[PDB]
C-alpha cells in the first residue's frame, strides 16, 4: 500500500481531508495572538481567504 | 442621608433616589459593578495594577462578559444583575491612596 | 522648600522665562510689523518712516 | 518560507491597520460612518473630477457649462447629481460621527479628537466654496451674504473681504479662486483624514460601553470588512434613493435661475447643513456678535473635551446626561427648523431661545449633570 502512493494520490487525498473543511482549534496558555476562527478557516483555502 | 443636598429629594425621601438612579444607570444589566466602568486615567491604570490577582482576575471577566453581551445588544437575566446593596467598592481603597500619593507629590514640587 | 506651599515653585519658574518671553513677543510685534508695513507703527522710527 | 511574515518591507505594514488591527467586539452600527466618511470623499473626488472636465470657472459660461452637463454630456446627468446629493450624503455622515463621539466620549482622544474639528472645518470650507460654482442665484446670493459677513471683523474686514473677493463684490474674479480652491483642498482632505487616523490607532478605538476593550479585542479583516461593506450599501441606496427619485428635494428651486446681482431671490439661505448655523447668527442683532456666535458654535467642539466632568467615559450609564444629548440633538434640529425661514416674529422668538439653549446646554447644564451623577455615584 505505501509502494502505490504517488504525488497524485497525495494531492487528493490531502485536498479530500484538508482543504476546504472545517478545522477544531485547542488552545492553552498565552493565546491572545491566537487567530480568530474565520482567520483560521480562511486559512483552509488558497486565493481566496 | 444620601440623593440631594435638600433633606427630601423631589421623588420623596433621599435614600432612594440613589437606588432609583442605580437602576437607572444600568451598568448592573449588564453584571459590571460600579468600579467597572471607570474612566481609565493616569491615575486610575496605575491604581487596577495595584489589584490583588483574585480580584483584577475578576474584574476582567466581568468586562469580558459586559463586551458580550453588549455586542449581542443584551442584558443578563433578573436574577444576575448587581444588586444596589450587594455592590462594593473593590477600588476605592486603592484609588484613595494614589489620590494621597499625587496630591503630596503635586504639591511638593511647589515650594 | 517651606512645609510644601501652594505654588511658589511655579512663580520662580515664571520669573526666569519673563524677559524672554516679553522680547520673544517683540518678534511676534515687529515681524507682524515687518510683514505687512504696519502704517501707525513704522512713523515713530528715525530711519522708515 | 513565512507566511505570516509576507511581504513586509513594503506599504503592507502600514496595510495591517486594515486587516490585523485589534478593534472592540462590542462595536455599534454607529462607527461605521468612519467608514463611509472615507467612502464620501473617495466618492465626491471621483464624481467631482469627472465635473471638472466639462464645468469653465468663467462667469459668462459657468451656469451654461453646467447645463451642458446635464443636457448634453452622455450620462452626465447623474454624475452631477451624485456630487450635489453625496455633499448631502457626506454631512449627513460627518453630523453622526460628530454625535457618536459626544455620546460615547471619544473627545477623550485629544489628537485625533482635535484633528476632527480640523477636518470639520475643511469640508464645510470645501462644500461652502463648491455651492457657488453652478453660479445659480442661490450660489451668488448665498455666497454675498456669507462671505459679507467678514466685513463684521475690525479694522481687517474690509481688507480681507475684497482679498477673499478679488474685487469689490462676487464676481468672475471669486469664481475662478473658488473652482481652483474647491479642487485642491479635498486633496488636503484626504492628507489630513490619513493623520486623523495616525493618532487614533496608536490608542486603539472606542466602544459604546465606554470602559477599556483591550480583553476582548477582534480582527478587523473578517468582521469590520464584511460590516462595513454592508454599511457602505446602506449609504449607496440612501444617497441613489435621493439621485434617481427626488434629486432637488434637498436643493432649493431658486438655483436654476442664472445669477443677477440687481436681482435678489425671494428668500436667501444656505444649504441645509449650514441651517443650523444661520440660525445662531441670525439671533443677535449686533454684527459683531452674530460672526462670533457663528464662529463659536462650531469651535465649541475643540472645548468639549475640557468640560468633561463625569467618572464615566461614555453615556451608556448616565442617564442624566442622555435626557440632555437628545434635548441638545433636537434643539439643533430646531436650529435648523427655523434657519431656511424667514425671520419674523414667530420665529425671532423661537431663534433666541433655541440659540441660547445651544451654548447653555454644553456650557452649564452638560457638565452640572456629570457632576450631578458623580454625586449620585458614592464619588
Ligand atoms: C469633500 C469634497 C467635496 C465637497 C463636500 C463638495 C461639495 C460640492 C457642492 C455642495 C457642490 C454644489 C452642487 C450644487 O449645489 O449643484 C459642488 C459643486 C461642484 N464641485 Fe464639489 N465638492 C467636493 C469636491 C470636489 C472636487 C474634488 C471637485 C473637482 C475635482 C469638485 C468639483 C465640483 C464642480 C465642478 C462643481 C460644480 C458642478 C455642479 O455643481 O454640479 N468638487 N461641490
Ligand atoms: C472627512 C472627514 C472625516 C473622516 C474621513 C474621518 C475618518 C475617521 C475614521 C475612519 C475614524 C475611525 C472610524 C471609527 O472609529 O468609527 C475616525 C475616528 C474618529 N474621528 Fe474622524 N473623520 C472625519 C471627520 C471627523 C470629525 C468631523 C470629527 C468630529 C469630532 C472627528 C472625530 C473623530 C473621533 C472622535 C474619532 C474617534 C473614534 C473612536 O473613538 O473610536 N472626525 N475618523
Amino acid at each position: 500500500r505505501i509502494a502505490e502512493v504517488d504525488a497524485r494520490v497525495v494531492r487528493e487525498v490531502c485536498s479530500k481531508y484538508f482543504y476546504d473543511q472545517c478545522p477544531a482549534v485547542a488552545g492553552f496558555g498565552p493565546i491572545e495572538q491566537l487567530p480568530d476562527y474565520n482567520r483560521i478557516r480562511s486559512g483552509m483555502f488558497w486565493l481566496r481567504f | 442621608m444620601a440623593g440631594r443636598p435638600a433633606v427630601s429629594a423631589s421623588s420623596r425621601w433621599l435614600e432612594g433616589i440613589r437606588k432609583w438612579y442605580y437602576n437607572a444607570a444600568g451598568f448592573n444589566k449588564l453584571g459590571l459593578m460600579r468600579d467597572d466602568t471607570i474612566h481609565e486615567n493616569d491615575d486610575v491604570k496605575e491604581a487596577i495594577r495595584r489589584l490583588p490577582e483574585n480580584l483584577y482576575d475578576d474584574r476582567v471577566f466581568r468586562i469580558k462578559r459586559a463586551l458580550d453581551l453588549s455586542m449581542r445588544q443584551q442584558i443578563l437575566p433578573k436574577e444576575q444583575w448587581t444588586k444596589y446593596e450587594e455592590d462594593k467598592s473593590y477600588l476605592e481603597p486603592y484609588l484613595k491612596e494614589v489620590i494621597r500619593e499625587r496630591k503630596e507629590r503635586e504639591e511638593w514640587a511647589k515650594k | 522648600m517651606l512645609t510644601r506651599f501652594l505654588g511658589p515653585r511655579y512663580r520662580q519658574l515664571a520669573r526666569n522665562w519673563v524677559p524672554t518671553a516679553s522680547l520673544w513677543g517683540a518678534v511676534g510685534a515687529v515681524g507682524l510689523v515687518w510683514a505687512t508695513d504696519w502704517r501707525l507703527i513704522l512713523d515713530w522710527v528715525p530711519y522708515i518712516n | 518560507m513565512t507566511n505570516i511574515r509576507k511581504s513586509h518591507p513594503l506599504m503592507k505594514i502600514v496595510n495591517n491597520a486594515f486587516i490585523d488591527l485589534p478593534a472592540p467586539s462590542n462595536i455599534s452600527s454607529w462607527w461605521n460612518f468612519g467608514s463611509l466618511l472615507g467612502i464620501c470623499l473617495i466618492l465626491q473626488i471621483l464624481t467631482g473630477l469627472f465635473l471638472a472636465m466639462h464645468y469653465t470657472s468663467d462667469t459668462t459660461t459657468a451656469f451654461s457649462s453646467v447645463t451642458h452637463i446635464c443636457r448634453d454630456v452622455n450620462y452626465g446627468w447623474i454624475i452631477r447629481y451624485m456630487h450635489a446629493n453625496g455633499a448631502s450624503m457626506f454631512f449627513i455622515c460627518l453630523y453622526m460621527h460628530v454625535g457618536r463621539g459626544l455620546y460615547y466620549g471619544s473627545y477623550t482622544f485629544l489628537e485625533t479628537w482635535n484633528i476632527g474639528v480640523i477636518l470639520l472645518l475643511t469640508v464645510m470650507a470645501t462644500a461652502f466654496m463648491g455651492y457657488v460654482l453652478p453660479w445659480g442665484q442661490m450660489s451668488f446670493w448665498g455666497a454675498t451674504v456669507i462671505t459679507n459677513l467678514l466685513s463684521a471683523i475690525p479694522y481687517i474686514g474690509t481688507n480681507l473681504v475684497e482679498w477673499i473677493w478679488g474685487g469689490f463684490s462676487v464676481d468672475k474674479a471669486t469664481l475662478t479662486r473658488f473652482f481652483a480652491f474647491h479642487f485642491i483642498l479635498p486633496f488636503i482632505i484626504m492628507a489630513i483624514a490619513m493623520v486623523h487616523l495616525l493618532f487614533l490607532h496608536e490608542t486603539g478605538s472606542n466602544n459604546p460601553t465606554g470602559i477599556s476593550s483591550d480583553v476582548d479585542k477582534i480582527p478587523f479583516h473578517p468582521y469590520y470588512t464584511i460590516k462595513d461593506i454592508l454599511g457602505a450599501l446602506l449609504l449607496i441606496l440612501a444617497l441613489m434613493l435621493l439621485v434617481l427619485f427626488a434629486p432637488d428635494l434637498l436643493g432649493d428651486p431658486d438655483n436654476y435661475t442664472p445669477a443677477n446681482p440687481l436681482n435678489t431671490p425671494p428668500h436667501i439661505k444656505p444649504e441645509w447643513y449650514f441651517l443650523f448655523a444661520y440660525a445662531i447668527l441670525r439671533s443677535i442683532p449686533n454684527k459683531l456678535g452674530g460672526v462670533l456666535a457663528l464662529a463659536f458654535s462650531i469651535l465649541i467642539l475643540a472645548l468639549i473635551p475640557l468640560l468633561h466632568t463625569s467618572k464615566q467615559r461614555s453615556m451608556m450609564f448616565r442617564p442624566l446626561s442622555q435626557c440632555l444629548f437628545w434635548a441638545l440633538v433636537a434643539d439643533l434640529l430646531t436650529l435648523t427648523w427655523i434657519g431656511g425661514q424667514p425671520v419674523e416674529h414667530p420665529y425671532i422668538t423661537i431663534g433666541q431661545l433655541a440659540s441660547v439653549l445651544y451654548f447653555l446646554l454644553i456650557l452649564v447644564l452638560m457638565p452640572t449633570a456629570g457632576t450631578i451623577e458623580n454625586k449620585l455615584l458614592k464619588w
